[PDB]
């Protein structure tokens, strides 16, 4: 694992291309998120 | 110590999460190599991990992060699609959970689009797709995606294709 960029604590993707696009987002330690939802599904094939 | 418990599709509770999975299905680039074809989901279970050393965990750096940044944790609530999305629950993300050749280095990386999320679940580029039929776009087959609570703290803002 890398580190964040020094004085940071995260890094965002803001997506500058796909104008649909929403943005992505990286953390560097793990201890800054928590898994609190399971979902369980399936994709559905258009009709 | 951790523990799933169902959400029964009446709470209110389920009803916002499956919206937020739902509502945040786009198209991608690759036509649907990856994830698959599809505009939504059937949505067949939500369950609240609970694990209270996790949660602490959390919340201690999370506090340390919101020192750091003038009280403001910045913390959202993003999706994460994972092979590893059980050892996830049970131990916490760590570095093993890494996307190491990831675009912005070796980290773990977060959507706000669910169906981006999606195209991790199998693996990188969606590895092979489902056990069972060696299918990316598998119709059949259940997939388990996180939606997880994260502090961003002050973010490096990366534009970007
Ligand atoms: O949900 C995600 C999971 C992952 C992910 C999970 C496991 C592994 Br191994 C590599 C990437 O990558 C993403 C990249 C951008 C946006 C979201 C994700
Ligand atoms: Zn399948």
């Amino acid at each position: 694992m890398a580190h964040s960029p020094p004085g940071h604590h995260s890094v965002t993707g803001r997506p500058s291309v796909n104008g649909l696009a929403l943005a992505e987002y990286v953390i560097y330690r793990g201890e800054q998120a928590y898994p609190e939802y399971l979902i369980t599904y399936q994709i559905m094939r258009p009709e | 110590g951790t523990i799933l418990i169902d959400l029964s599709p009446d709470d209110k509770e389920f009803q916002s999460v499956e919206e937020e999975m739902q509502s945040t299905v786009r198209e991608h680039r690759d036509g649907g190599h990856a994830g698959g074809i599809f505009n939504r989901y059937n949505i067949l279970k939500i369950q609240k991990v609970c694990n209270k050393k996790l949660w602490e965990r959390y919340t201690h750096r999370r506090k340390e992060v919101s020192e750091e940044n003038h009280n403001h944790a910045n913390e959202r609530m993003l999706f994460h699609g994972s092979p590893f999305v059980n050892a996830i629950i049970h131990k916490g993300f760590d570095e093993r959970h890494a996307y190491i050749g990831g675009m912005f280095g070796a980290g773990i990386y977060f959507a706000e689009n669910s169906s981006k999320s999606n195209q991790y679940v199998y693996g990188i580029g969606g590895g092979t797709g489902c056990p069972v039929h060696k299918d990316r776009s598998c119709y059949i087959c259940h997939r388990q995606l996180l939606f997880c609570r994260v502090t961003l703290g002050k973010s490096f803002l990366q534009f970007s294709a």
